[PDB]
Parts: C-alpha cells; structure tokens; sequence
C-alpha cells in the first residue's frame, strides 16, 4: 500500500486510517466517493474511470504536500480506483489525521476539491442507451 | 516524441499513443497547431497539454524526446 | 449494531460506513476520535470515559434528527465507546452519507460539535502525576 | 426518586446513586436546595439536572417516582 496510489482492485478501506494514526493525532476524517445510480434524469448503469497513471499518482502526492504546508501536523493518504465501477463502489478515498478535529475536516475537503481540479483522471458515465465522458 | 491521448480524444482518434518525429523543439502552441492540422476532427475539443507529466504554458518548448499528453477537462473523484 | 449506540467493546469501524450507504449516496464522511498521547507538550497516560447511557443514546439519535432536518437525504450513524481507553483507541465514530459531498462534510462536523455540547458523556484525563474530569 | 451522580460529583459524594423518598412533587430549584443542604461539599459545582432523561428548567417539577440526574459540564468525544 502506497500513501498515494491508483489501483484497479476494490479499495480496502480501514488500512488507510491506520496509516495516518500516531500518538500525536486525535482526529481522523475519511471521505469515500461512491458511484450513484440515479438522477441527472436517466439511471447510471456503471462508471468507467481511466487515468494517466504516473502523473495522476504524482498529482495526488502534490496535494499531500499542499496539505502539509497549509495544515502542519497532518498526515494524508489518498487512493483512486480506475476501470469499471459498479453502483456504490468506492471510486476515491481520502484519509487525513490531525492533532485536532478542524484541520482534519479542512484538509480532507481541500483534497477532494483539488483532485477534481488537477488530477488526470476521467470518468465515463454509461447508461443503457449511450455513454459520455464527463468534464468540469 | 511520444504523444498520449485520453478520454474523448482517445476515442475519436481510435488510439492511446503514437510517435511523431520532430526535427526540432516546438512551443506547446505550435504542437497544438500541428495536431489540429493532422487531426481536423478534434479542433473543437478542449485540452491542456502535459510535457513529461507536468502542465505547461503555451510558449513552453517541447523537445523531440519529450512525452506529451493531451489532458481533457478532468472529472476524477 | 445499533444506529446510535454506547459500547464498552472496541469499535469495529467498516460496518458504520456500510450502514449509511445506498444507491442515492455519493459521499460518506467518517470521523474517528482517537485518544492522544501528546497535547501541546502535555502527556496523557490514558483516558476514562463514562456516560449516562440511556440518555446519551437518546441525545445521539436527536442529533441524527437535527441532521436529517438541516441536510435532507443524509443518513447518520454514531457510536461512542466508554471505560478505560488506551493511546490511539477510537472513542467516537461518526458516519454520514449524503447524495453530495458538501452536506456529508457539513453534517458530520455539526454532529461532533453537538456531541461536545449536549450528550451526557465525560472524559477523565489520567497523567502520571494525577487525573481530572474535563469540562469544555 | 432515584438520584444519579456522574463524573466529579460521583467522585466527591463517593457514591453512584441513591433513593430519596418524596411525599409530594417539588421543583428542580427546591430539589437543588435539598441536595446542597445534604451535601455542602458540592454546593459550588456546576451541573444541569435531567428528569427522566431530558434536561429541565429550575421551575420544572420533579415527581416522587421520577429519575433525576446531575449532569456536570459534558466532555464527550
Ligand atoms: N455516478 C456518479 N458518482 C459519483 C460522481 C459522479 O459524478 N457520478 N462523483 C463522485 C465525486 O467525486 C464526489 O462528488 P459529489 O458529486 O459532490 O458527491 C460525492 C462524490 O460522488 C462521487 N461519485
Ligand atoms: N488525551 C486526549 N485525547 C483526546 C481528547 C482529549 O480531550 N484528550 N479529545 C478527543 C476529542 O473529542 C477530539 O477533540 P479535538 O480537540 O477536536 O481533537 C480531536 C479529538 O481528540 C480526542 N482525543
């Protein structure tokens, strides 16, 4: 298990909490992004994720550095899955430990916003009658 | 120079990489220019370019040996 | 597992995430509170929590309701441990799922705030020189 | 009426609970007066009172068969 990783296997979640804990930390926040079935109108069959892997892994490492700078005392771990994901599968997991609770919440929310901004990962939404790569 | 395509561009172009011989170093802008002439069918698609896994300005140079990736709007998470 | 529970036994964590998941949920945020050895120079040997169990369980459910009120679509689960707790042991876990990520983070952070405010639970800091019950 | 004690008060009073017989109902205020005349050593300690697992005001009534709980400043999490 790397601190920052792109994987093809289902994400084993609890080991990421463990990585971030030590005696100085009193808080851990874990965020998991799951595939939703319904509603921008027509039901999602599944999601296909792909990545430019080495650079994607680097950009995740970079977000960890930004978090260390902005919130010292934190430890961050991030993993993203690729390939076809089913309804409710974990696409992404972010774990941030910290001495006190607020930094953990802040750094964790920072991470997910930065992933959506700078990491070369792309999702394709497939449904019965078609499919389309997403932007933003 | 190794060129890498992803997402919608990968699908339009039917391929994930190709090799393109550059006589000399080109600015990112010139390379996009070359790409649109070579591939009319993607000149309405938005992408940044990454050289050796780094984002770059349009007036930065691509060396003949560099690896260049077309990065469409990202939709991770 | 109860959705809102006081436990003596070490908290087993993955199940609380799983309780909150369904096809509508895009994000789960889980907060764990861990016993800290060092607090800005000060050394903790161990902690000792006690509680007014039936009231504390009522009050935790009341927070679930408040969250459902303020962030419709959320599912929430909360467990708090009592007794003597060692360094890095999980004293509290808070799991919130929501269709969207912002609600998940907001709701989780509200929950921990409210627990510190209303729920009848008390921690006793033990150090090598003595001990003391904490207030706010 | 079952009185319950927790945290520092449990420690001071050297007891976890007790039963006080009440002939008639009385206010939370009158209950505190009763408690402090019995236990002067806790007359300077902060707490809220809970009657049957809900917090109450000083003008609220305690019945003889009620359960009452002295809740010192909470410190959960
Ligand atoms: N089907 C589907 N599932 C998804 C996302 C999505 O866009 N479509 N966004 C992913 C995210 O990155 C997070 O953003 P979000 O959409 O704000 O909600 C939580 C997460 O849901 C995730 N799961
Ligand atoms: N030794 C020691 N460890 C602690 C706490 C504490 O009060 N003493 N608070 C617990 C909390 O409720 C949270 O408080 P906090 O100040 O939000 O920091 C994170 C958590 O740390 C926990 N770990």
């Amino acid at each position: 298990m790397k601190q920052f990783e792109i994987v093809i296997e289902p994400i084993q979640t609890e080991q990421y909490r463990e990585f971030t804990i030590n005696e100085y930390q009193g808080a851990v926040v874990v965020f998991t992004g799951h595939v939703r079935e319904w509603t921008k109108g027509v039901k999602t069959e599944y999601l296909e994720y792909e990545a430019y892997i080495p650079m994607a892994e680097k950009k995740l490492a970079q977000i960890g550095d930004e978090i260390n700078e902005k919130w010292p005392g934190t430890i961050t771990s991030i993993v993203h899955r690729i390939g076809p994901l089913q309804i409710s599968d974990i696409a992404v997991l972010i774990a941030v430990s910290s001495p006190h609770r607020k930094d953990a919440y802040r750094a964790n929310e920072y991470a997910i916003e930065r992933i959506k901004e700078i990491v070369p990962i792309w999702k394709k939404e497939i449904w019965e009658d078609g499919s389309k790569w997403q932007g933003h | 120079m190794k060129v890498l395509y992803f997402a919608e561009i990968k699908d339009i172009l039917q391929k994930a990489q190709e090799d393109i011989v550059l006589e000399q170093a080109l600015t990112v802008q010139q390379f996009e220019d070359l790409l649109f002439e070579r591939y009319p069918q993607i000149n309405n698609k938005k992408f940044q370019v990454a050289v050796n896994e780094e984002f770059v300005q349009k007036s930065d140079f691509i060396q003949p040996n560099d690896t260049v990736a077309l990065i469409p709007p990202v939709s991770g998470g």
